[PDB]
RNA sequence: UAGCUAGUAGGUGGGGUAACGGCUCACCUAGGCGACGAUCCCUAGCUGGUCUGAGAGGAUGACCAGCCACACUGGAACUGA
RNA sequence: CCCGCAGAAGAAGCACCGGCUAACUCCGUGCCAGCAGCCGCGGUAAUACGGAGGGUGCAAGCGUUAAUCGGAAUUACUGGGCGUAAAGCGCACGCAGGCGGUUUGUUAAGUCAGAUGUGAAAUCCCCGGGCUCAACCUGGGAACUGCAUCUGAUACUGGCAA
């Protein structure tokens, strides 16, 4: 069963790439690609860079983000 | 008695040579089809006296050369 | 009385103006186990209807086939759309040996040894009436002895 | 086709190449592997999951899917390579064994232990 | 040109059978006639006849059950590209018996049962159904 | 080797009884036939026709206590033979040693016939025969020897024994424990429980 | 040259031996000319286990063949009659 | 992979081998093989068999047994049946 | 191999349970973690994940993976197709090759019949025998679908003649 070892935190998503991939700057950390969780596709909601989200990380791969959280 | 071959010349002549293509009919395993087979063979002579084209009877005896391993008997319609 | 069963039941959508609706389909067959096969397909709004409209329909539609001992009388051939089938009789012992949706069209007609297979497509609608066809045609020594002989 | 045809031509069977160029007759092979990465699949599916680039002992270079519930594997560490295809990640047509050779298996995991590499608890 | 009279033969009967006609004609030679007393000896035809003298003409009288045909089908199994010989042991039987083939032996034209009983093989020609 | 397990719950997943307990009564009250095992076990099962060929497997295999190798090669016996397979296969299983210490009434149960056999009690013709899978021959006179005679366990078995039907292709004797096999099953003989082309059916996939 | 001798085909720890004519270089496993009989030291209470066609050896002898020990042993018991 | 072959193809004579032989030499003639796949390349020890398959077929040649080839790499001869 | 002694004593695990496919509920996690042979499951009531209970299969083995054949009539001789689904050369004349109307004679090549020799043994198969039975071992027979030579048959095809 699932440990809770990931890791949330804030950063600035700086672009936009295709398939709903972004290119986020977190606080402490590098700037890392980040793909849109799927509850922002279930309720059918599109994001834009320059605005500010938290940002799950997995120890495993550091480069490899997870937008959680709303605009 | 000897067992005996019959074929025919369709090849040039040389200096107590003389080659034979044999015609056969063989089965063929897969398909069914009957199918003719060319067995080519160099045969010694009586002092080169046959033509070419027409049947010639065979038999084998010792190698008087290189794969020159039978010699004729007899002929039937020599030439054309 | 006759013996009966069915084969498969399949969902099927009409799709109109207001959204899908869905029928269901189902395929019976029936037998005297002394031949006397037949078979019938049905639909119906609801599963339990579908079934009985189906052998309603099983009764009527019904065919004479030859049968010794508990098997066919010769081998035979039969196709209907894309479905091929063949047989042959395999005298005593042996079993029954055949295909999906074969076997139960195959058991009603009272053969307890046969062997059988589907080439073709195997869709279960055209799988039957192929094997209807192969059975209807089938010869016998009484038959053969009508029309010419000894 | 017509019988002449065949006799003159006959018919040919297919190549029927196999999914696995680790190949040789081989169940398992070994390698040496460099880096462990978490891609996304396809977009019918969802999820971060642990692949793994391994360089094989005859020279080839492979991807490789990680199953079970995290790993001790990184950069230079000898595992043991199966077969396998999972069709939603791209390219993966192999697995890692686990509890083999550099490999940890799946700690605290109780069900079918002939996968994850777990020897049976006792009390 | 056609390249086979025996294999047309066997069409324009079951042609024949299927649009229900009677006489059915054809230019003669002997293992036409040879084949079709075997088809009158184990009894699928009626009657052959043959009618002529620079150009003989075999004319074969078919036969009806019912409105049902006599003959089930009938297809020709060796052919001219094709060549089949079946030897004493190997000889085959049509639907169990029910039926019969043509078979061209050594002593003549023979179905598969007679050429059992005579004890020697030759050409399949055509199995009658 | 063997099933080891529960008897009952055998019986209750197949839903007619396989004689594996038996002895003194044929209780109601323990089986709770045709109620299946476990916890589901109360609804419908509306089998499939793949699983009524499974079931018939197992039904016919947990009767004499076979396992599926063992029991493949009795199958593979009786598909060479001339005949029907089903029959060749039943006289197989009903031509195990085992089975014939059932049927003379020698053993309470089956698994005590085996147990019997395996301990060295039976003798076939003068032979001692540790193999429970042993095919008995037409004209084969069995026994128990000098060190099993007369002791609590085949003495209880010969009181209960009398109950039965009594087989048809053997002599029972037992007047000094003894048997004789006199002729093979045939399927009349046997029981009219198991559907014979049905369990050979199930093989041809 | 030609040698009548016992060559063993039997099962570990039960030696059925095929007394048989063969060359005395090829190994007793190896190639032969024929087989003339067969020998179970093991045997069983059963008539049959020395079997030996006297026409065969008889004949081998006459070409000039020898016989092994156990072969002319086995040879002298059978006699015509043992 | 469509043209390939000078001892190449054939004859006479000499020499050689246990013995037939372009086997090897001298001389003479101009052929031989080739789409029923020559030549070249890649790959491969072969068979009685094994495995699968309803059969036809397909795949395969461990073990057992028959035969050939090889014995650090490359080449040669002696002794001897 | 046989006898004796002691005492239930020393000796059961493994996979799977959404459909295909025999065998179900609850709890934890919440499109995460992860499962997945195939179609696919999981985004707050998961019979598909993780754990537990119950169940099913098989046994000193069980499962996975790799390798081969089968299913696959999916290279189709037996046993497939080519109007529109993959598939008839743009069309024609033609040599090599395949195939051939109808009558008689002849030959006996193909073909068909019989016999002899050969088709190693082991194997395979059948009927028997011996190891506690079986595996295994082994007696005899059949098999070894083949090929060569000889003697016959002449319907059909081929050769040859009119």
């Amino acid at each position: 069963a699932k440990e809770k070892d990931t890791i949330r935190t804030e950063g600035v998503v700086t672009e936009a790439l295709p398939n709903a991939t972004f290119r986020v700057k977190l606080d402490s950390g590098p700037e890392i690609l980040a793909y849109i969780s799927g509850k922002m596709r279930m309720h059918y909601i599109r994001i834009l860079p320059g605005d500010r989200v938290v940002v799950e990380i997995t120890p495993y791969d550091p480069t490899r983000g997870r937008i959680v959280y709303r605009k | 008695k000897i067992r005996t071959l019959q074929g025919r010349v369709v090849s040039d002549k040389m200096e107590k040579s003389i080659v034979v293509a044999i015609e056969r009919f063989v089965k063929h395993p897969i398909y069914g089809k009957f199918i003719k087979r060319t067995t080519k063979l160099h045969v010694h002579d009586e002092n080169n006296e046959c033509g070419i084209g027409d049947v010639v009877e065979i038999r084998e005896c010792r190698p008087l050369s290189k794969t020159k391993s039978w010699t004729l008997v007899r002929v039937v319609e020599k030439a054309v | 009385e006759l013996q009966e069963k069915l084969i498969a039941v399949n969902r099927v959508s009409k799709t109109v103006k207001g959204g899908r609706i869905f029928s269901f389909t189902a395929l019976t067959v029936v037998g005297d186990g002394n031949g006397r096969v037949g078979f019938g397909y049905g639909k119906a709004r609801e599963v339990p209807a579908a079934i009985q409209k189906a052998m309603e329909k099983a009764r009527r539609n019904m065919i004479n086939v030859a049968l010794n001992n508990g098997t066919l009388q010769h081998p035979v051939k039969g196709v209907h759309t894309g479905s091929r089938v063949f047989m042959q009789p395999a005298s005593e012992g042996t079993g029954i040996i055949a295909g999906g949706a074969m076997r139960a069209v195959l058991e009603v007609a009272g053969v307890h040894n046969v062997l059988a297979k589907a080439y073709g497509s195997t869709n279960p609608i055209n799988v039957v009436r192929a094997t209807i066809d192969g059975l209807e045609n089938m010869n016998s020594p009484e038959m053969v002895a009508a029309k010419r002989g000894k | 086709a017509t019988v002449n045809q065949l006799v003159r031509k006959p018919r040919a069977r297919k190549v029927a190449k196999s999914n696995v160029p680790a190949l040789e007759a081989c169940p398992q092979k070994r390698g040496v592997c460099t880096r462990v990465y978490t891609t996304t699949p396809k977009k019918p599916n969802s999820a971060l999951r642990k692949v793994c680039r391994v360089r094989l002992t005859n020279g080839f270079e492979v991807t490789s899917y990680i199953g079970g519930e995290g790993h001790n594997l990184q950069e230079h560490s000898v595992i043991l390579i199966r077969g396998g295809r999972v069709k939603d990640l791209p390219g993966v047509r192999y697995h890692t064994v686990r509890g083999a050779l550099d490999c940890s298996g799946v700690k605290d995991r109780k069900q079918a232990r002939s996968k994850y590499g777990v020897k049976r608890p006792k009390a | 040109s056609m390249q086979d009279p025996i294999a047309d033969m066997l069409t324009r009967i079951r042609n024949g059978q299927a649009a229900n006609k009677a006489a059915v004609t054809m230019p003669s030679s002997k293992l036409k006639v040879a084949i079709a007393n075997v088809l009158k000896e184990e009894g699928f035809i009626e009657d052959f006849k043959v009618e002529g003298d620079t150009k003989p003409e075999l004319e074969l009288t078919l036969k009806y059950f019912q409105g049902k045909a006599v003959v089930e089908s009938i297809q020709r199994v060796s052919r001219p590209g094709l060549r089949i010989y079946k030897r004493k042991d190997e000889l085959p039987k049509v639907m169990a018996g029910l039926g019969i083939a043509v078979v061209s032996t050594s002593k003549g034209v023979m179905t598969d049962r007679a050429a059992r009983q005579a004890g020697l093989g030759g050409e399949i020609i055509c199995y009658v159904a | 080797a063997r099933y080891l397990g529960p008897k009952l719950k055998l019986s209750r997943r197949e839903g007619t009884d396989l004689f594996l307990k038996s002895g003194v009564r044929a209780i109601d009250t323990k089986c709770k036939i045709e109620q299946a095992p476990g916890q589901h076990g109360a609804r419908k099962p509306r089998l499939s026709d793949y699983g009524v060929q499974l079931r018939e497997k197992q039904k016919v295999r947990r009767i004499y206590g076979v396992l599926e190798r063992q029991f493949r090669n009795y199958y593979k016996e009786a598909a060479r033979l001339k005949g029907n397979t089903g029959e060749n296969l039943l006289a197989l299983l009903e031509g195990r040693l085992d089975n014939v210490v059932y049927r003379m009434g020698f053993g309470a149960t089956r698994a005590e016939a085996r147990q019997l056999v395996s301990h060295k009690a039976i003798m076939v013709n003068g032979r001692v025969v540790n193999i429970a899978s042993y095919q008995v021959s037409p004209n084969d006179v069995v026994s128990i020897r000098e060190k099993a005679k007369k002791q609590s366990r085949v003495k209880a078995a010969l009181e209960l024994a009398e109950q039965r039907e009594k087989p048809t292709w053997l002599e029972v004797d037992a007047g000094k424990m003894e048997g004789t096999f006199k002729r093979k099953p045939e399927r009349s003989d046997l029981s009219a429980d198991i559907n014979e082309h049905l369990i050979v059916e199930l093989y041809s996939k | 040259m030609v040698t009548i001798r016992l060559a063993r085909h039997g099962a570990k720890k039960r030696p059925f031996y095929q007394v048989v004519v063969a060359d005395s270089r090829n190994a007793r496993n190896g190639r032969f000319i024929e087989r003339v009989g067969f020998f179970n030291p093991i045997a069983s209470e059963k008539e049959e286990g020395t079997r030996l066609d006297l026409d065969r050896i008889a004949h081998w002898v006459g070409q000039g063949a020898t016989i092994s020990d156990r072969v002319a042993a086995l040879i002298k018991e059978v006699n015509k009659a043992a």
